[PDB]
RNA sequence: GAGAACAGAAAUCUCCAGUAGAACAAAAGGGUAAAAGCCCCCUUGAUUUUGAUUUUCAGUGUGAAUACAAACCAUGAAAGU
RNA sequence: GGUUGCGGCCAUAUCUACCAGAAAGCACCGUUUCCCGUCCGAUCAACUGUAGUUAAGCUGGUAAGAGCCUGACCGAGUAGUGUAGUGGGUGACCAUACGCGAAACUCAGGUGCUGCAAUCU
């Protein structure tokens, strides 16, 4: 029960954030850097994720409404052969760090700007609406291109394994969530007991027989496989772009014309007026 | 208690004066293809740059108190209205001010021959940078018009003023052109302007400095027909045009060093 | 891929705005409005005006620092950045300048009697009794000490004290306004 | 803080003019120009136009008929390499690049946790920067994945300060001096106390270092250099892990030792005097040096970079079998061995008489040059990989810089405030790093005679430094207990 | 058509106003505490009254929420005292619901003379699976209507078990 | 508005909603919404250092205030503020 | 064409009322050792992609719904006012003129388009 005087008043939101998906606010800031210093282009990394599936570009800032000079997947993983656990703390790593010598082979400093020349690059960390947490898996998507070599300038406090009462990190503990160890440590938390449950869980793991010892050594020695081919082959793109197109036309309604609604005007009167 | 005091350091007077602020209203008579006008000129004033949701009804060569009525409040020195009609059509009145209280005031009809952003081969652009400035014609200096002209986009698109610069931020260049030579007598012709985006290339004459640069048009492609101009009083260009003030045989060397000339 | 463009009037260059002004003869029908070649014309004579511009932007020194990580305020190393000239053109300045003196008749008093001014050091008294600091205003503050203190040594005495310092505050108050008026 | 003088009234006005288009106009006049190659070789009289080295190089380039890049240089008094023809027939001085770029080093990784203890000593692996092993101040080393920034072995087993460790130059066996009288060798996949430690001297360890690859045989494990602070040298097996002989020549602490190019031996001590040792008349003095006036620290050869990195370039890819490793290390030896086609390694000594000293020592007994001007002691004193640039590092907050033909003097790099500890050089023979006893590190041109980039970042004082042999990144080692990776 | 939107249970509020701060609301938390186990949660007040004799910000009421299973316990030992019997109002139009008793000891709980006797308040929040949409951060949205609940599902599956009855319709 | 025993016009608890009759330090044409509202977390502030206005009797390379700017400082993972 | 992320314009994008939605991608959904966080694994964290579900979201479609947008000579050069004549008028204010100059009202139509990147029968 709400009155139409209430429907003119009213003012609609932005429809990005009508969809719960963008603070402009906190994009604000990402507009408006300094920028009374000097003029430098910015370089936003977005990082996002949705279940069974990794996200993360570095996008640009366009009036037209952005170019992204780079984009990763998770799904580009088992390309360099990672399997299961898709969405854990490693594969963020592993796609953090995958992106940045993606990045670098086409900006192919290894592998205009007059008067030296080199310029090393960085960019800058968008967070999206994730909470900031310690020890979780979207700053792990940080350590990556840092260990690739993108100068994102941030701090150790988000980090697992920093220290509350003193100001201290591991970086013991952090090896091992790079390697995924627990996981496997908790794959051996579930193999002696209850195995029920562990009989659901990992079970491709069950399937593919791999076991906890062997995980740490598949991203170790997938890694330098990334860092030997970063190069973003693209799909074969099966049933190119009309035969996606006919297909979803079988599936897709379509609103009416005036003609046929004043027939549907005229359907009523004669029906619903004329006495039955 | 003290949070809307640092509101009013924003609106005290300063001797370094901060980035001008440009206010875009839709006026009374507003459409469709004039507000797109207004979003593909308010790119290159991103951030500084205000909107409204009204249609308001100001008509600005009859009457100017409503306008210091929004930007007393709004604190923008800057402000756009949008009008057209059947005399003066697609007018987008332009407004430069002084405390206040309004300096000038000018007419600038829009022609037909415009484009917007999406009319062009689609490039890229990175927002909030500052551009250049070229202005082709001896007019710009010398006619009245037009040295008005010349006074208000240079005070309108510079943005932040600095003594350093990155080559990074050099993407783009406004052009602005009077179109064609005329006389004092001849009609006040209309205005050719154009926004390119640059592109270096490695020219190999220049040797390791100097490239070649060939441009792309980006827009937006339009064309402003002059009408009427309000003009400050002379009292007030000179208190626009004042310096904030803030030695003989005494000179500082390299490293301080206050010497004395003797003669 | 040549790379130097003479023009026939030599352009003034305003680089603190980033200027370039061509003052040549602007052709009409070059520039009509149904002309289809119309864009080149627009065109090549701008970039003939933005060559000449980088040129001279080219032809300027630059700064080169020495610092890195965590460069709170400047540049990097690897940045390299074009020492601008100030802004020639005057433009219109926006306010009028805020010189708002006056006297404020203390300053007089100043003048007459020569009472430098304080040396503005801090907040902080030595207290005896305890041997500790405690500032003077601000927190615990040592105006009202005696408004929390538990006995009087000789009607309420200590809202009095309250009372002859909202005198002398609002004799600050009442001063403001004269001096705001003259 | 201070600040500069800000610029005039006048000298506001003065950038206001247009200024200054390097149009190198036309630009014809024609001078003549002659080439050198700067080891003997002058070679002829030709004349262009005034044009970029690219061509030059190409008009080089042809004249040998390489398809080798080149490095030129120019108005030599003064030292000033169209670029050169402002200045003012016209003598041009080539010289071969090694064509290689290592990018400078500004931003760092994070620092590392670890031993809670003083850093004493590091070393890359030469075949990946990935590795790095680290000497502490507590008993135990530790390698590090130089990609992860963590621990890969904590490496236990010595009991007192491991005070210098090296790597095997194949890539096999880590060697740990340590301050009782202790050295363990270690691998570094498996991390673990490879037989029995090394036992034999009576004082602390002084100085690591290994035969070269490019002598061993093919089929054979390298051996050993020992020196140790009791005086005694002693030449140890892998593989049996016995030692093959002590000397006894020198009588005080020996400061540091090298394994020579054509198997020798250079020992350095504290008796203000150098020996020259000879491995085939089965550890035998062969020749004494004596000029110093005071006792010497950290003698180096000219080949030594070529001698430590072991038939591996800057991608460090593995050769497959002994025998390709011993012509790999034998070419890498030979490109910087024959400069003037002659097998004339060159060394440098250094000591606390504020001076260094250029030797031939198969050549003569006399020394080539006297190097001098530094106002406290040398302490550090290394060749530039290419074997042509000797520079110099002391107490007196400076780093001098040398030729390394004659012992010229060439410039000071100014600008460390405490005292110098010790420089490592990049690959491409470029940049310089160098600790001191301040907290900053500072990378320094060799071409520009100029501070690159300073960095700051530690806690405190700033004992070991390390230059990655791909020119990647660069570990640090210090007081502060922290491990600090810096790269590009 | 069910296929997951069946009828679980959100949630238990329990709940004791106690006017006055002191022991009898210091209490009443042990009173919920060692039934909860849980630490519960003090709701301030929200302005002053004085008919009820109390002002501003006083601390007023305790209550604590109980999820999963271990509500459901709980559930049904007031369920226990209230004999598996609820009256007709007692129901949202969403379907959201309680009720309460007094002496609570009657569950459970000895009398332990040195606590003293409250009464509580009793209500339980029902869902279907799905509403994080309308409880989530990002791309936070709305249910759609065959999605949400009544009186009358709630009335259905409340009869159903528990052996409950409905008490005047 | 629909709900929950004690509990009533007013105690707390659930759901629907108020374009907000959120309180906005202000007063307002207007707008802030993952807030400038509410709550929680972390912390000084009257720091130093030199070219513009002053005042000096040890005229006192400033001795201090005051004006400006710079270094710093606080927080944030960061952008930043 | 569908979808997904980052977006631009920010109602033609909303709201309300129904219905449909292959594929894929989302989503709901599986879990509580670790990292993290709540009165509460509800939220947030982690984990899993296994056990399931397209039911909601979402995406279209439907409603002479509410609102909202454009075009038109829609008022309309109207109101109004500038200026112009020793006009008329006891006043208040009215014929001629030539300058600006509007809205409400009516008709015509509507109901998000778009940027980048990637992917699906």
């Amino acid at each position: 029960a709400k009155s139409s005087a209430y429907s003119s008043r009213f003012q609609t939101p932005f429809r990005r954030r009508r969809e719960g998906k963008t603070d402009y606010y906190q994009r604000k800031r990402l507009v408006t850097q300094h920028k009374a210093k000097y003029n430098t282009p910015k370089y936003r990394l977005v990082v996002r994720f949705t279940n069974k599936d990794i996200i993360c570009q570095i996008i640009s800032s366009t009036i037209t409404g952005d170019v992204v000079l780079a984009a990763a997947y998770s799904h580009e993983l088992p390309r360099y052969g990672i399997t299961h656990g898709l969405t854990n703390w490693a594969a963020a790593y592993a796609t953090g760090l995958l992106i940045a010598r993606r990045t670098l082979q086409k900006l192919g400093l290894d592998e205009e700007a007059v008067e030296d020349g080199p310029r090393p690059f960085k960019v800058f960390l968008d967070i999206g609406l994730q909470r900031t947490t310690t020890g979780a898996r979207v700053f792990g998507a940080l350590k990556g291109a840092s260990d690739g070599g993108l100068y994102v300038p941030h701090s150790e406090n988000r980090f697992p394994g920093w220290d509350f009462e003193t100001e201290e990190i591991d970086p013991e503990l952090l090896r091992s969530y790079i390697f995924g160890g627990h996981v496997s440590q908790y794959m051996e938390e579930l193999a002696d007991d209850d195995e029920e449950r562990f009989s659901e869980l990992f079970k491709g793991y069950l399937a593919d027989d791999i076991d906890a010892d062997s995980l740490e050594d598949i991203y170790t020695s997938a890694h330098e496989a990334i860092r030997a081919d970063p190069a973003f082959k693209p799909t074969e793109k099966k049933f190119t772009k009309e035969q996606y197109a006919a297909e979803s036309k079988k599936y897709r309604q379509t609103k009416l014309s005036k003609e046929e609604r004043a027939a549907r005007v005229a359907a009523k009167i004669a029906a619903l007026a004329g006495q039955q | 208690n003290a949070r809307a005091k640092r509101a009013l350091v924003k609106r005290e007077a300063k001797l370094v004066e901060n980035v001008k602020q440009a206010l875009f209203i839709p006026g009374q008579s507003c459409n469709k293809n004039l507000h797109d006008i207004m979003v593909d000129l308010s790119a290159l004033k991103k951030p500084d740059m205000k909107r409204f949701n009204r249609k308001n009804d100001i008509h600005p060569f009859e009457d100017m108190s409503p306008l210091e009525f929004f930007s007393e409040k709004n604190d923008c020195s800057l402000m756009v209205l949008m009008t057209s009609s059947k005399k003066r059509k697609n007018n987008m009145t332009f407004i430069r001010t002084f405390g206040y209280k309004i300096y000038d005031m000018i007419e600038l009809m829009v022609a037909d021959n415009f484009k917007l952003l999406s009319d062009f081969k689609k490039l890229t652009f990175t927002v909030g940078l500052k551009p250049m400035f070229t202005f082709q014609g001896a007019a710009f200096d010398t006619h009245p018009v037009y040295k008005q002209i010349k006074s208000l986009f240079l005070d309108f698109f510079r943005g932040e003023s600095t003594d350093l610069q990155d080559v990074a931020g050099l993407q783009h260049v406004i052009s602005m052109t009077i179109q064609g030579d005329f006389q004092d007598g001849e009609p006040l012709p209309n205005v050719l302007f154009r926004v390119y985006k640059l592109k270096s290339y490695k020219s190999d004459q220049g040797g390791k400095r100097l490239p070649r640069i060939e441009l792309v048009e980006i827009g937006p492609r339009l064309d402003f027909k002059i009408g009427r101009i309000h003009t400050p009083s002379p009292d007030m260009v000179t208190e626009a045009h004042k310096k904030p003030k803030q030695k003989k045989n005494v000179e500082l060397d390299i490293m301080g060093d206050k010497l004395g000339r003797i003669h | 891929l040549p790379v130097t463009v003479e023009k026939p009037i030599p352009v003034v260059y305003d680089l603190g705005n980033l200027a370039a002004f061509d003052s040549n003869v602007l052709d009409k029908n070059d520039l009509d409005s149904s002309n289809a070649r119309r864009e080149e014309k627009i065109k090549s004579l701008t970039r003939d005006n933005v060559q000449l511009l980088i040129n001279q932007l080219l032809s300027l020194p630059m700064k080169t620092t020495t610092e890195s990580v965590g460069g709170t305020g400047g540049q990097s190393s690897v940045m390299t950045l074009l020492q601008l000239p100030d802004p020639t053109t005057d433009l219109p300045r926006e306010k009028p300048l805020p010189k708002a003196k006056a006297m404020t008749k203390w300053e007089k008093f100043a003048a007459k009697k020569g009472i430098k001014p304080k040396e503005r050091a801090g907040k902080m008294i030595y207290d005896e009794a305890s041997g500790e600091w405690v500032p003077k205003w601000g927190y615990k503050g040592a105006n009202k000490k005696l408004d929390d203190q538990w006995l009087v040594e000789v009607i309420d005495p200590r809202t009095l004290n309250r009372a002859e310092r909202k005198r002398l505050v609002k004799k600050n108050e009442k001063q403001q306004r004269r001096n705001m008026k003259n | 803080s201070t600040l500069i003088p800000p610029p005039s009234k006048k000298q506001k006005k003065e950038a206001q003019l247009p200024r200054e288009v390097a149009i190198i106009p036309k630009d014809l006049p024609n001078v003549s120009i002659k080439f050198q190659a700067l080891d003997t070789g002058d070679n002829a009289l030709r004349v262009p136009g005034a044009i970029s080295e690219k061509q030059l190089e190409e008009l080089l380039n042809q004249l040998n008929g390489t398809s080798v890049p080149y490095t030129f240089s120019c108005t030599i008094k003064a030292s000033d390499p169209y670029s050169s023809l402002i200045k003012p027939q016209i003598t041009l001085l080539y010289t071969p690049r090694a064509v290689f770029k290592v990018k400078p080093v500004t931003r760092s990784s994070s620092a590392i946790a670890g031993h809670g203890s003083t850093i004493l000593c590091s070393a890359f692996a030469p075949h990946t920067s990935s590795r790095m092993v680290t000497g502490a101040g507590d008993n135990t080393a530790r390698i590090w994945d130089c990609d992860t920034q963590t621990p890969m072995h904590t490496l236990k087993g010595h009991y007192n300060w491991v005070l210098c460790v090296s790597w095997s130059p194949d890539g096999e066996v880590i060697a740990t001096g340590s301050m009782d009288n202790t050295i363990r060798l270690w691998d570094p996949k498996s991390g673990q106390c490879l037989g029995d430690a090394l036992r034999g001297h009576s004082k602390w360890i002084t100085s690591l270092s290994w035969e070269p690859i490019h002598l061993v045989k093919p089929g054979s494990k390298p051996r050993l250099a020992s020196s140790s602070k009791d005086g005694t040298i002693k030449i140890w097996d892998t593989v049996s892990r016995v030692c093959q002989y002590t000397m006894s020549g020198h009588t005080n602490s020996v400061s540091c030792v090298k394994w020579g190019g054509q198997g020798l031996l250079y020992s350095g001590s504290h008796d203000r005097t150098v020996r020259v040792w000879d491995i085939n008349s089965q550890g035998r003095c062969i020749n004494i040096l004596k000029s110093h006036a005071h006792w010497v620290n950290h003698l180096s050869l000219s080949t030594d970079y070529a001698l430590r990195i072991g038939a591996f370039d800057h991608t460090g890819k593995k050769p497959s079998t002994p025998e390709e490793a011993q012509k790999k290390a034998l070419e890498n030896y030979e490109k910087i061995c024959k400069k003037n086609g002659n097998s004339e390694e060159m060394m440098v000594t250094a000591s606390d008489d504020y001076t260094m000293f250029l030797w031939n020592p198969l050549k003569s007994t006399k020394p080539i040059a006297r190097m001098t001007g530094h106002q406290k002691l040398v302490n550090h004193v290394a060749f530039s990989p290419d074997g042509r640039y000797i520079v110099s590092a002391s107490f007196d907050n400076s780093i001098k810089l040398w030729d390394g033909r004659d012992g010229k003097f060439i410039s000071t790099f100014r600008g460390h405030v405490a005292s110098v500890y010790q420089v490592a050089w990049s690959s491409d023979c470029r940049l310089l790093v160098s600790c001191s006893k301040d907290t900053t590190l500072k990378v320094w041109d060799v071409r520009t005679r100029k501070l690159s980039v300073d960095l700051p970042g530690h806690k405190d004082e700033v004992y070991t430094v390390d230059w990655s042999v791909d020119g990647k990144r660069v570990c640090s080692g210090g007081k502060d207990k922290m491990v600090r990776l810096w790269t590009h | 058509q069910n296929p997951m939107r069946d009828l679980k249970i959100e949630k238990l509020v329990l709940n004791i106003s106690v006017g006055e701060s002191g022991d009898r609301l210091t209490r009443a938390s042990k009173v919920l505490e060692q039934l909860s186990g849980q630490t519960p949660v003090q709701s301030k007040a929200r302005y002053t009254v004085r008919t009820f004799g109390i002002r501003r910000n006083e601390k007023i009421a305790v209550h604590v929420t109980v999820r999963g299973p271990k509500a459901e316990e709980i559930l049904e030992r007031g369920l226990k005292v209230k004999e598996y019997q609820l009256r007709d109002r007692n129901f949202s139009a969403t379907g959201n619901f309680g009720f309460g008793i007094d002496e609570h000891i009657d569950l459970g709980i000895k009398y332990d003379p040195s606590i003293g006797i409250f009464g509580m308040d009793f209500y339980v929040v029902m869902n279907r699976p799905g509403a994080r949409v309308t409880r989530r951060k990002r791309c936070k949205g709305t249910v759609g209507n065959s999605h949400k609940t009544t009186k009358e599902d709630t009335v259905s599956w409340f009869k159903q078990k528990y052996d409950a009855d409905v008490l005047d319709k």
